[PDB]
């Protein structure tokens, strides 16, 4: 499942780059 | 706008037994059964998260092994499950802000919602690495301890406890679109 | 051959587990553009490539194709297995 | 050039654009680029699946010049045999560097018998080769746990009398 | 130093055998003090590994 | 199927290798010590070469070196040559660079 689990990192890094530009987003209103 | 209260609240004692969850495997006895009843002599290991007990009866220590690059691995393991710690805390006092305005909001609430969902991310990134370790620990021969017994105890339920931290805080912040 | 665990064989159980959680995660996260609806979108995201209707990028859009390229990785990895 | 980018994000987010009138010149792209990402993860799944066929590994080292230029693996030979005399007496440079580091490394990379520079092989999980005999080698290769293996060619060739 | 030679080729340098018949290598340094038949076995130095494995 | 069948190719590097099959042909020089060393051998894996090679239709034995050197270059692989080390390494660095020297001498020998 570590092969994998890698994948499990790169899409929560994406979970929470996108949750930050939703902050930023929420920023310029 | 009893409605809302009880929803506010409830999701605040849900993950508050989240957090009980948090301290559950924070604090466990043994994360696997284990056995080597070798026809040398019959062994039942109980390998708690930090403490590897025996069982005539006894605990032993047992942390931070091997190799190196998995004690770093550890490192990232335990510094997440602090942060994590830190975004549940941060949860229950924006929570308890909503209360002393119960006694933003909505900008508030949601930040803690994000937090949490980020707790969320954190320990169910966070365990993948310790049962990475662990797998790892079993993947270049344990010493002499290699049960056979292996199977997940303590910290599966912590796995649901993130869980109804997500849960909790998507129907409290569902709470709050809902204004 | 037990009647369904030959199915379940190619990817462990665990796996099963996180990706079960992982999506889940994934599945608030939409809502948080907006416990049941963004969440039941999401059941429309699973079912469907990944997310839909979002305004041009707005926020959860770019988790959508996060998510596609993962549930991609995952069925291949998954088929490859089998094979 | 924006909100383009951002749906082709939601094009790779989805089989591949959309938002054209049938085709125009828009929708033609999207189908290139359906046809072509099909292919990758098509031929992504075969080449992985080619690694759990096989499975066919080979470590990293493979030469004695492989052994001299990494530190990682730590290597000896017997004492008081032609072996270690050869490295000391060579003036090849391959040799000349394997001997300059084993008769100064420590601990100790010599052994004393080829039963103890075969049991350090077998016990440093990767971490120790041995330079030993093409004879002694190769029946050792045949014995049980079947756990080590003779690389590459023989530095030289001789014989027992 | 002290120019003494040990192991199989000593017993023969000083009289304690009359013949060795072991994977003795025959060489330059160890034929200018005894005599070599000729060879009865071919060999050369080679490198021995544990396995490959890594996963 | 391809890159499958592909990655299960074998490593022909050896003359055990050699031995085992029978697709690809091999042969030696004639009137030489190689010919002598095989049909000669009481080696296991030699003396199946050497069975191999000695009734082998059409002819596995070469007049020349440049004769066993060309049959390895035009045969698309269906032809390993044995030979000694010392011409193989030579050969082995001149155009076109399509032959290769693969696996540990069978002896050691020398020239007089
Ligand atoms: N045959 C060798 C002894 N020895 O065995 C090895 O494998 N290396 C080595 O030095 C000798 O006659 O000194
Ligand atoms: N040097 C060899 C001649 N010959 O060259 C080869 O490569 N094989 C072979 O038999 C001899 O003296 O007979």
């Amino acid at each position: 499942l570590s092969n994998v689990a890698g994948v499990f990192y790169i899409l929560v890094g994406g979970l929470g780059l996108a949750m930050l530009v939703a902050l930023i987003e929420f920023c310029y209103k | 706008k009893t409605s809302r209260r009880g929803r506010a609240l409830l999701a605040v004692a849900l993950n508050l037994l989240a957090l009980l969850f948090a301290t559950t495997a924070f604090l466990t006895t043994y994360w696997c059964q284990g056995t080597q009843r070798v026809p040398f002599q019959l062994r039942r290991f109980h390998t708690g998260i930090w403490y590897s007990c025996e069982e005539g009866e006894k605990c032993r220590s047992f942390i931070d092994l091997a190799p190196a690059s998995e004690k770093g691995v550890l490192w990232l393991s335990v510094v997440s499950e602090v942060l994590y710690i830190l975004l549940l805390v941060v949860g229950f006092s924006l929570m308890c802000l909503e209360l002393l305005h119960s006694s933003d909001g909505l900008k508030l609430n949601a930040f803690a919602a994000v937090f949490t969902v980020l707790s969320g991310l954190l320990g169910m990134v966070a365990h993948m690495m310790y049962t990475q370790v662990f797998q790892v620990t079993v993947s270049l021969g344990p010493e002499d301890w290699r049960p056979h017994s292996w199977d997940y105890g303590w910290s599966f339920c912590l796995a649901w406890g993130s869980f109804t931290c997500c849960m909790a805080a998507s129907v409290t912040t569902l709470n709050s679109y809902t204004k | 051959k037990p009647g369904v665990f030959s199915f379940l064989d190619p990817l462990a159980y665990e796996i099963w587990m996180c990706i079960v959680f992982a999506y889940i995660g994934v599945s608030v996260v939409l809502f948080l553009v907006s416990i049941f609806n963004s969440l039941w979108f999401s059941l429309g995201a699973f079912m469907q490539q990944g997310c839909d209707i979002s305004p041009r990028s707005l926020s959860g859009r770019i988790v959508g194709g996060v998510w596609w390229f993962f549930t991609l990785i995952i069925i291949s990895s998954y088929t490859a297995n089998l094979a | 050039i924006f909100n383009s980018l951002w749906f082709s994000l939601g094009a790779f987010m989805q089989q591949g654009c959309d938002i054209s009138p049938r085709s125009l010149s828009g929708r033609i792209v999207g189908g290139v680029w359906w046809f072509f990402t099909l292919i990758i993860i098509s031929s992504y799944t075969a080449n992985l699946a080619a690694f759990l066929t096989v499975e066919r590994m080979v470590s990293p080292i493979e030469s004695a010049e492989d052994l001299s230029k990494q530190t990682e693996i730590a290597y000896g030979t017997l004492d008081s045999g032609s072996t270690k005399e050869f490295f000391r007496r060579s003036k090849i440079a391959v040799f000349d560097k394997m001997w300059t580091y084993m008769r100064s490394a420590e601990p100790s990379v010599f052994v004393r018998t080829t039963a103890e520079g075969v049991a350090r092989v077998r016990k440093s999980k990767g971490k120790y080769a041995y330079l030993l005999e093409s004879t002694m080698n190769e029946y050792i290769e045949q014995r049980k746990p079947c756990d080590t293996m003779k690389v590459g060619g023989n530095l030289d060739s001789k014989g027992y009398g | 130093d002290t120019k003494i030679w040990n192991g199989m080729v000593g017993e023969l340098v000083y009289g304690k055998a009359d013949i060795a018949i072991a994977p003795l290598t025959i060489t330059l340094v160890r034929e200018e003090v005894i005599d070599f038949s000729k060879p009865f076995m071919s060999l050369g130095i080679s490198i021995m590994i544990k396995k490959p494995q890594k996963s």
